[PDB]
């Protein structure tokens, strides 16, 4: 039910709920776009398609793969204007970790800084809570790769493989049966399962021009965006 | 007052009043020694008197399912606690932010 | 100098199960006394005193700011204050005035509120806490008081010989000083009771 | 029924400034006439009870030395505008050694007539009649809570707003005298007031080019009544 | 902002505060917990599940330390918990920079709740939706306290929050006696933890932290899996 | 930091909060006050004592200085702020100008305070109405009053509280100079006027006089018995 | 922006208060306090509103807040809004001693709080206090004093006041049975045990449900006595014996 | 209704109607197009003359932010001059702090974060404007950007703002881009404005062309309009 | 009607109604006409008296030695922008020691009136201006609006029934160049008299004329020197 102004500002309902945050959970889905995060044993793959409807539109100013630091990359879902404001916060507070502390920020500590900022926007009743998601990858010293996800509610947790965007209940249900059967995960087994999970949920069987791969390696800790030629190499390899 | 001269109310019963009604309903029943009817009235925080029957029904019914004509104080203690089903929200936070 | 504007001499000596503190009884302005009963030792609870010396403004100012913060501490809790917690409390209050400080040097001498363990310490004018095991002194006539207590201290001292020792340490060191004198008061405290005596000194 | 306090009407006007002009109508009437011999000025006190001492109620207030006033509306809101208008004539004299003209007094008062808001309140509820003698002869000005400064020859404001102005234009011309303008104003007042005309209901204040200090008390007001 | 600062929590005509009563409804729909004081240590036991097998249980922690000997759990919501933990971390340091002595557990709860009461009276915000269980062994005798979104504080012996707390409240009223040991307390905290949990209780379904007189000690999942054998 | 207008205009040309604040003045105990030539008098009705509780703290006639005396109406919380504000102003005026503060200067301080307190934003106006009585230099007994709107006047006999219109109508039919000639007649006149307000058994009438040479002196309850007796004695002589 | 404002400032169109009246009618629910004096000594009776078996009671001063070396208070209302006022009023009494080196009298401490509670009702749109508390103490001018605080910011001098709506029947007893200058530390305590036996609905007056704190003036100390465990019980056994003796006339 | 008052509240499905209302305010405005060749960017703005109503050259919507940066604002003209001052002020601080000319990738991002910040609070409204950013450099080539009222800013080759948005860009993509000099583009822009917007609702209209690129040495200026007048003569040849 | 209250709130039609309600405040004022030539910029205004004894409210007001404005809206918003207008002219006179160009002055005005049309709690400045200046490139006639859209025009008119004045100016805009002063002014006041009813006209008491030019400081004429300008006219035919 609606009591007071519970449907408008961030206050409580009589049922112990609130609505503006769970309205923001389906503020992501109007983008019409899906991102998949898969962690391996020595790598972390980020695969996400893009839609280019116009011929008079660049193929380089669209990609949601953003470089936070030299060792931390991210992908953005939700709406576009709110996602880029979230990235400049992430670029900035990763730089203050270097100036204040001296060593490079962990990928786990950066999601605490982001989720506490999204807490306050929920918390003050006179501003908008920035509906967009946030998925990070990175290599940690003596911990291996990591995958984290932030939310507009303002909470994070660790992951092994979890997609976001529009199709979660279809993509994660595919990834549950993929992981719990205890397969191997080296490099290309991770990349091939990251393509086919998007290729069975969306059921497209595309051409190597819409998806982008943002893999990071233990041997190569730099965040790396793949070339269109080598994306085609991984795609025809899984085509038997 | 031109029509009705007498307006007699009926308050909820007191501890001795709960005790005396309890002795009337337990008079036709079968009791075992070593039992305190006063504590049964003392476990009723402002009862109604109508539920003194309801305790005497639930106590004899629990003695029924054992095929036993004897009844203990513990049978009455489960009979009162069954009828005391109030929407009081005993989280120790509704009656406790307001001391 | 500024510390020599009024004078003062505060001494605290540790005994066996008891602690004693002593101070002088003079209030003057550089050559000219005004009275003979200027208080320099203030009680902070039971079996725990504090002595102050230096500029007479900062003596009475710090003794009221510390009493301001002590009663709020004893009411937000239920217990009395431990002697270590008092030393950390005073060292905060002196360090907040880092650039323009209080020209005073406190001396804390008390007992344990739980056991009977004695405690002595002295602080600088900006709040460096220094605990010892034998004695601490503060005042203008500091060097004369070190000459007493180095040649007049034993480890295990009953309260009778503790009083006879700190009395001879004060009556000989202060009578060598020029801006200190006019009577000496001595508090000897212990687990059972508190004894306060005023000595017989040279009144010049 | 609670809209914005600063909101244009769909027809184009304002909401609360329109209500401010309505709140002048309940006030007492006041008449001032500009004449080349000098400015006369009249008001009605409207005594409510005989226990009330009348001379603590005033409507004519001097400003510096040669400028009078006449309030009609809320009393204590007018006391803020008076206390500012006194100061702003003193800053003009202790920075220029000359008397501030009657027009430029009213400009300084009419600046904060509509300077209300949330940052940087409500509009005032009183209309005024400033009259004085400066270097351009005698002057008479009129303002309102909308800050619409204007000059009038003989303005009459208050409760008898329409009734006096119609009767005043009936008997007025350019070459008046001062004694003729004084007796003509109280003829208008006794037609529009409800009580009788004595030395306690009305009061006058005439400023002259020679007699700069406007000065009028009892035992002379009775002389003007009995001669008409 | 603008400078509004108007309080959105007012008195009902009946004479109650409505929004604080609704914040207690969000606490009751949280994860269950149980905290037991047993005369030598205090045992905090939460009930930590994952929605899928894809999460990582070594990332988000429930039983959280404060200084060295003060543990703290919750039963309300998730993101509001991390604010007043970081608030209580910093607040315990100004006690130590002034007094040079570890803060008593009674002293934090006077200060955390005074943050939390003043937080509700202020304007433009909502109250928290988190109740706490703060414990610690200071000056010999251990302590176990509970806060709430109204900002009140209590002193329990064995309480339970979260979902089905009235079932755990009657269970602990019968099971817990006046005094036990720490090992008897862990056994009965698990014996009330899965009153409404699922069937499997692995090392990742629960997470238990204790406060000895040696200090706060969070149990690793090895000892939780080694103690969960023959539990309850 | 609060920006919200509370007192706005109405469509007919009135206010809202000022007429509402005068209602709270109407729900108060009545207190009258007259003057004379050497001695002033003021008294309050509706004491409403519990007759088992303390009464030195329920005193609502106070003095701002050694010359000026107060008598308010309305709610008691708003009076305490205005009184302790006005004690500061009449003490700081004495710091600059060496005179005692006139009764005219202290009422313009209260009335101009109470007006700008309604002009501003986010501020609940006061709900009191004072009777300011004090005889200045040159022996000038006079009394003023205030209003929650911020106006002030000079009266010769005021009435406030619950049923002021009945008391003001009683004083309206009592325009004599003989009652302001004798001192105890004027004090009994206040007791006569306050008699037809409450039940007035000589125990709910607290009056205080000032003879323009001394601070306020509360009359005794034994004095109030002899004053109520001589009022009932001369009233029965109409036969 | 502006349609979310609650308007806790505007008068009622009737011409009275609208927000403070809700709290002053709320304050009678779930609280019972009183205090009596007529001679040397003054007490404070409290009431444990919920005494559950799984509780510590390690604080030993639950509702009584010793706010000074000479004064204490009994609070009733919002639990947490009490902690704001008791932290404030304890600090007002200490900045007075810093300024004058003289203990704060009981009169001008209560007026210092009632100016704070009033100012959060007039301007700001803040939620007002829902706290009504009592005052005891001793000064150098009058001695043993009682005061009654209100959420409106109004106080008064009392001798037998109360707080709770259940204790409105106690005022009818205290008007019926009160002595003027005959108080002891036995006649005052046995009266309060007689009040809480009738006004509380707890049968037989369990000693873990009441709480009594007294203030006496010993030599120069103003000893604030908080009596704990067995003196309450023998006071009940004294009171039950006098009830059993007086009923023999029946 | 009820959810479309503040820009801070969300709809019950998860969007913001205050941003949605401001976008179609920009839609009710005259057509302004932009297109880049291989070595420059050509702007074209249709300008309406009611009967006389002003001079010949008033209120021109071809602003001039920097020495090498242009504007093609369309929509509410008053807020367009606000963004033109913010973009002017932004490019000077890059000059003062860093010492060289502002890249257009920053200048689109710095302005769009200011447009985005007026879509979060109930105190302010979103800007009712949309505009184009055209530049040219010898180390970066020519770029063309595009900012909506929400704040979504990325690259294009040809874009169009106004009433005739989808109707004009249909024949922009019929042209070629790489194999065209910008002197050829000037007479190609002039027919697109002349083809669309028939003289039915508005009889008389103007045509202002602005142009930056390799022929203009990187400096931005208006084309010689009265000189050589090849735009409208070649445009009116499409009479059949 | 719930979105027709504040300035921050947009519309489902896409049009802010508080600006649309501010345009109607300009039409309540009296009419005034500004035009120019090659060498001069003349604006002529029409005054209204409140009563028969009160003086006429003034319309034209002096700003600088080469800039003068007219008025068509409120009076508080008149002097609030007037005090901003005088302040900017003497700052550049103080800093650069040169008169301001007229075009970049008005760009400061449109930036000034933008802030109270976007933030909460402020009204738009409901006022209309006719800024007539002269600088190093010729005379200028500028009009503004509460929507903060300034227009470089050659001849406009704003106020009540100003549509009838615009139709006179469109069919005479060609003659407004080769005209010196006397036929420049008397073309302007024929536009005002077509904004009048057919029973009253200009009577040297409700009309003022301001001229600024190449060798002429901005001079305001009223009630005495208007009479040489009001001669050689003809009555309106019917």
């Amino acid at each position: 039910s609606s009591a007071g102004f519970d449907r408008h500002i961030t206050i409580f309902s009589p049922e112990g709920r609130l609505y503006q945050v769970e309205y923001a959970f389906k503020a992501i889905n109007q983008g019409g776009l899906t991102s998949v995060a898969v962690r391996g044993k020595d790598c972390a793959v980020i695969v996400t398609q893009k839609k280019v409807p116009d011929k008079l539109l660049d193929s380089s100013t669209v990609t949601h793969l953003f470089k936070i630091t030299e060792n931390i990359g991210c992908v953005m879902t939700g709406m576009t204007a709110d996602s880029r404001s979230q990235v400049q916060r992430a670029r900035y507070e990763a730089a203050n970790w270097k100036y204040k502390y001296g060593y490079e920020i962990p990928v786990d500590m950066l999601c605490k800084r982001i989720a506490d900022i999204s807490q306050v926007y929920t918390q003050n009743a006179e501003m908008r809570p920035l509906g967009c998601c946030m998925i990070l990858i990175g290599i940690d010293e003596e911990q291996g790769p990591q995958v984290y996800k932030c939310d507009p509610a303002g909470y994070y947790c660790g992951f092994k493989a979890t997609a976001a965007g529009v199709k979660q209940t279809e993509s994660t249900s595919f990834l549950e049966k993929k992981v719990k059967k205890k397969f191997d995960w080296t490099f290309e087994q991770t990349v091939e399962t990251a393509i086919t999970c998007l290729s069975t949920v969306l059921s497209i069987d595309f051409k190597p021009s819409e998806i982008e791969v943002g893999v990071v390696t233990v041997e190569n800790p730099k965040f790396r965006i793949l070339t269109e030629a080598e994306i085609d190499a991984h795609l025809v390899a899984l085509a038997e | 007052p031109g029509r009705i001269d007498r307006k007699i109310e009926f308050p909820p019963p007191n501890e001795e009043a709960r005790l005396d009604i309890l002795k009337i309903h337990s008079r036709k029943m079968n009791l075992t020694r070593g039992i305190n009817l006063r504590k049964i009235a003392e476990l009723m925080p402002g009862a109604s008197g109508a539920e003194v029957k309801g305790v005497c029904t639930e106590a004899g019914m629990y003695a029924l399912r054992e095929r036993r004509v004897h009844v203990t104080q513990e049978d009455f203690e489960m009979a009162v606690a069954k009828v005391m089903q109030k929407d009081s929200e005993k989280n120790m936070s509704i009656k406790k932010l307001w001391k | 100098s500024i510390m020599s504007y009024n004078g003062g001499a505060v001494m605290a000596m540790k005994g066996k199960n008891c602690v004693a503190i002593a101070a002088d009884r003079r209030f003057g302005i550089q050559a000219q006394m005004v009275t003979t009963d200027f208080q320099k030792i203030f009680p902070m609870g039971d079996r725990l005193y504090i002595g102050l010396a230096g500029l007479a403004t900062d003596v009475q100012t710090v003794a009221q700011r510390l009493k301001f913060r002590l009663n709020l501490y004893e009411l937000k809790e239920g217990r009395q204050i431990k002697p270590y917690t008092l030393m950390s409390m005073v060292a905060n209050l002196l360090y907040e005035k880092r650039f323009g400080p209080y020209y005073t040097e406190p001396v804390i001498a008390g007992l344990d509120p739980k056991t009977f363990k004695p405690f002595i310490c002295s602080l600088d004018l900006i709040g460096c806490p220094m605990v010892t095991d034998d004695f601490v002194v503060s005042g203008t006539c500091a060097e004369q008081m070190y000459g007493m207590c180095e040649s007049l201290w034993e480890p295990n001292m009953d309260p009778d010989h503790l009083f006879e020792t700190i009395s001879q340490a004060m009556l000989n060191a202060v009578d060598r000083d020029a801006v200190s004198g006019m009577g000496v008061i001595v508090h000897i405290i212990e687990k059972d009771k508190i004894t306060t005596r005023t000595l017989k000194a040279r009144m010049d | 029924y609670d809209r914005g306090v600063n909101t244009f009407s769909p027809e184009g006007r304002l909401f609360q400034v329109e209500y401010a002009i309505e709140a002048i109508k309940l006030g007492s009437t006041a008449i001032g006439i500009q004449t080349s011999e000098g400015v006369c000025l009249a008001v009605e006190k409207r005594i409510t009870s005989p226990l009330m001492e009348p001379s603590s109620i005033e409507k004519i207030v001097e400003i510096d030395a040669h400028i009078g006033c006449a309030m009609s509306g809320l009393i204590a809101d007018a006391k803020t505008l008076i206390d500012k208008a006194r100061v702003e004539t003193q800053n003009h004299w202790f920075t220029y050694n000359e008397t501030m003209t009657v027009e430029s007094v009213t400009q300084a008062v009419s600046n904060l007539a509509l300077q209300f808001g949330e940052e940087d309140s409500r509009p005032f509820g009183v209309a005024l009649l400033f009259g004085g003698v400066d270097e351009k002869g005698p002057q008479l000005f009129h303002m309102d809570p909308s800050g619409t400064f204007v000059q009038c020859d003989a303005r009459a404001i208050g409760s008898a707003s329409e009734g006096a102005q119609s009767s005043l234009q009936e008997v007025y011309h350019k070459s008046m005298t001062l004694k003729e303008a004084i007796k003509s104003s109280l003829i208008i007042l006794k037609q529009v007031m409800e009580e009788k005309l004595n030395a306690t209901n009305i009061e006058l204040a005439t400023v002259q080019p020679g007699q700069n200090f406007h000065m009028f008390t009892k035992e002379e007001l009775e002389e003007v009544i009995k001669d008409i | 902002e603008r400078g509004y600062s108007f309080s959105l929590t007012t008195f009902s005509p009946s004479g109650k505060l409505v929004q604080i009563e609704y914040a207690l409804a969000a606490v009751a729909g949280g994860a269950p917990s149980v905290g037991i004081k047993a005369a030598n240590g205090v045992v905090l036991a939460t009930e930590k599940k994952q929605k899928s097998i894809l999460y990582d249980e070594r990332s988000v922690h429930k039983v959280e330390p404060i200084t060295k000997h003060i543990g703290l759990v919750y039963s309300g919501m998730g993101p509001d918990y991390r604010v007043l933990v970081h608030r209580a971390r910093k607040l315990a340091q100004q006690y130590y920079l002034v007094y040079q002595e570890p803060i008593p557990t009674a002293q934090l709860v006077q200060r955390v709740a005074s943050v939390m009461q003043e937080y509700t009276q202020s304007g433009g915000v909502r109250p928290f939706g988190v109740s706490l269980l703060i414990c610690g062994w200071n000056e010999g005798r251990p302590y176990l306290f509970q806060s709430d979104p109204s900002g009140a504080y209590f002193a329990w012996k064995a309480t339970a929050m979260g979902k089905n707390y009235v079932n755990g409240k009657t269970f602990l009223e019968k099971r817990y006696n006046e005094d036990l040991e720490l090992e008897d307390a862990i056994h009965t905290a698990i014996l009330t933890l899965k009153e409404s949990f699922e069937g499997q209780m692995t090392e990742d379904n629960i997470e238990v932290g204790i406060c000895n007189e040696a200090g706060f000690r969070r149990l690793t999942p090895t000892e939780v899996k080694d103690y969960l054998a023959a539990i309850a | 930091s609060y920006d919200r207008a509370i007192t706005v205009f109405s469509p007919d040309g009135h206010l809202f909060q000022v007429e509402y604040a005068q209602e709270a003045v109407k729900k108060g105990s009545t207190a009258v006050g007259v003057r004379g030539r050497d001695i002033v008098v003021l008294g309050v009705e509706k004491k409403s004592v519990a007759k088992l509780q303390d009464e030195r703290t329920v005193r609502k006639i106070c003095a701002l200085d050694d010359n000026v005396c107060m008598a308010f109406a309305g709610l008691t919380a708003d009076a305490r702020i205005v009184i302790n504000r006005a004690r500061v102003e009449c003490q700081s005026h004495r710091l600059t100008v060496e005179d005692p503060v006139t009764v005219e200067y202290i009422t313009r301080y209260i009335a101009s305070l109470k007006q700008r307190y309604t002009q501003s934003n986010g501020r609940r106006p006061f709900g009191i109405s004072a009777l300011i009585v004090g005889f200045d230099f040159d022996g000038t007994p006079r009394l003023y009053q205030t209003d929650p709107s911020g106006t002030y006047h000079a009266w010769k006999a005021n009435a406030i509280g619950r049923g002021a219109k009945s008391v003001r109508e009683f004083l309206e039919k009592n325009y004599t100079d003989e009652a302001i000639e004798t001192d105890d007649l004027t004090i009994k006149l206040v007791i006569k006027a306050l008699l037809e307000v409450v039940q007035s058994g000589g125990k709910n009438i607290e009056l205080a006089v000032m003879r323009r040479d001394q601070s306020l002196k509360i009359l005794n309850p034994e004095e109030i018995e002899k004053y109520v007796a001589e009022i009932e004695k001369e009233k029965e002589e109409n036969e | 922006s502006r349609r979310y404002d609650s308007r806790t400032t505007i008068f009622s169109p009737e011409g009275r208060l609208y927000q403070v009246e809700y709290a002053m009618e709320a304050i009678g629910h779930a609280g019972t306090c009183l205090g009596i004096l007529a001679n040397d000594g003054v007490l404070l009776a409290a009431e444990r509103r919920n005494i559950h078996k799984l509780l510590d009671e390690v604080f030993f001063s639950e509702k009584i807040y010793k706010l000074n070396e000479d004064m204490a208070c009994s609070v009733a209302g919002i639990t947490s809004d009490a902690n704001v006022l008791t932290n404030e009023l304890r600090l007002i009494a200490q900045r007075y001693l810093l300024q004058y080196q003289e203990p704060i009298p009981c009169e001008q401490l209560v007026t210092a709080l009632c100016d704070i509670k009033q100012a959060y009702t007039q301007f700001g749109g803040k939620r007002p206090f829902g706290v009504s508390l009592l005052y005891i103490g001793w000064d150098k001018h009058y001695g043993f004093q009682l005061y009654q605080s209100d959420p409106s910011g109004n106080y008064g001098g009392w001798k037998a006041t109360c707080i709770g709506n259940n204790s409105a029947a106690a005022v009818s007893m205290l008007k019926q049975d009160y002595k003027e200058g005959e108080m002891t530390l036995k006649s005052a305590l046995a009266l309060a045990i007689k009040v809480l036996n009738k006004t509380m609905d707890v049968s037989k007056l369990s000693a873990e449900k009441v709480e009594i704190a007294t203030l006496t003036r010993e030599n120069g100390k103003t000893v604030i006595r908080v009596l704990k465990q067995k003196e309450v019980e023998q006071l009940i056994k004294k009171h039950e014996e006098e009830e059993a003796k007086a009923e023999r006339e029946k | 209704t009820g959810y479309d008052l503040s820009a801070s509240t969300f709809s019950p499905d998860g969007r913001v109607f205050q941003v949605e209302y401001a976008m179609k305010a920009v839609e009710n405005s005259s057509t302004a197009i932009g297109i880049r060749c291989k070595d420059g960017v050509v702007f074209g703005v249709e300008k309406l003359v009611l009967s006389k109503l002003y001079e010949e050259g008033s209120n021109k919507r071809l602003f001039n932010v920097d020495r090498h940066v242009g504007m093609a604002v369309a929509g509410l003209l008053a807020d367009a001059r606000s963004l033109a001052d913010i973009a002017r002020e932004e490019a000077s601080n890059f000059r003062s702090n860093f010492g060289y000319n502002i890249p257009l990738k920053h200048l689109a991002d710095r302005v769009a974060m200011y447009v985005h910040a007026y879509t979060l609070y109930s105190a302010v409204r979103p800007f009712g404007c949309s505009f184009m950013l055209g530049s040219y450099s010898v180390n970066d080539g020519a770029q063309l950007y595009m900012i909506d009222p929400s704040g979504v800013s990325y690259g294009y080759w040809g874009c169009a703002i106004g009433k005739a948005r989808q109707a004009a860009k249909t024949e922009i993509e019929k042209l070629q881009m790489k194999e065209m000099t910008c002197r050829d583009i000037v007479k190609e822009v002039a027919k697109i404005i002349y083809i669309v917007h028939d003289e039915v609702k508005d009889k008389a209209f103007e045509l202002e062309l602005s142009w930056v690129g390799e022929l203009t040495n990187g400096r931005h200026e208006i084309v010689p309009k009265d000189i050589r007048e090849e735009a409208e003569k070649y445009a009116k040849e499409s009479l059949k | 009607n719930q979105y027709d209250n504040d300035v921050t709130v947009w519309s489902p039609q896409g049009r802010i109604h508080q600006i649309e309600y501010a345009m109607e405040a300009v039409k309540q004022g009296s009419a005034t006409v500004g035009l120019k030539s090659k060498t001069h910029a003349v604006l002529v205004a029409l005054k209204r008296a409140q009563s028969e004894l009160a003086a006429h409210q003034k319309k034209i007001l002096h700003v600088d030695n080469h800039i003068g404005i007219s008025i068509a809206g409120l009076t508080a918003d008149a002097r609030l922008l007037c005090n901003f207008m005088r302040q900017e002219c003497l700052d550049s006179r103080f800093v650069f020691d040169r008169p301001l160009p007229v075009s970049r002055l008005v760009s400061l005005i449109g930036s000034k009136t933008q802030i109270p049309t976007q933030r909460y709690g402020r009204r738009p400045y409901g006022v209309g201006l006719l800024i007539a200046g002269y600088d190093d490139m010729g005379p200028h006639i500028f009009q503004t609006c509460p929507s903060a859209n300034y227009f470089d025009c050659r001849a406009m008119s704003i106020g009540a029934r100003s549509q009838s004045a615009r139709t006179y100016l469109e069919r005479h805009m060609s003659e407004f160049m080769e005209c010196n002063l006397n036929e420049l002014v008397k073309h302007g006041l024929r536009a005002l008299r077509e904004t009048l009813p057919a029973e009253q006209d200009l009577t040297t008491k409700n009309v003022s004329i301001g001229i600024v030019g190449k060798d002429l400081e901005f001079t305001i004429y009223d009630d005495d020197d208007v009479s040489p300008f009001l001669e050689g006219l003809e009555e309106r035919p019917q």
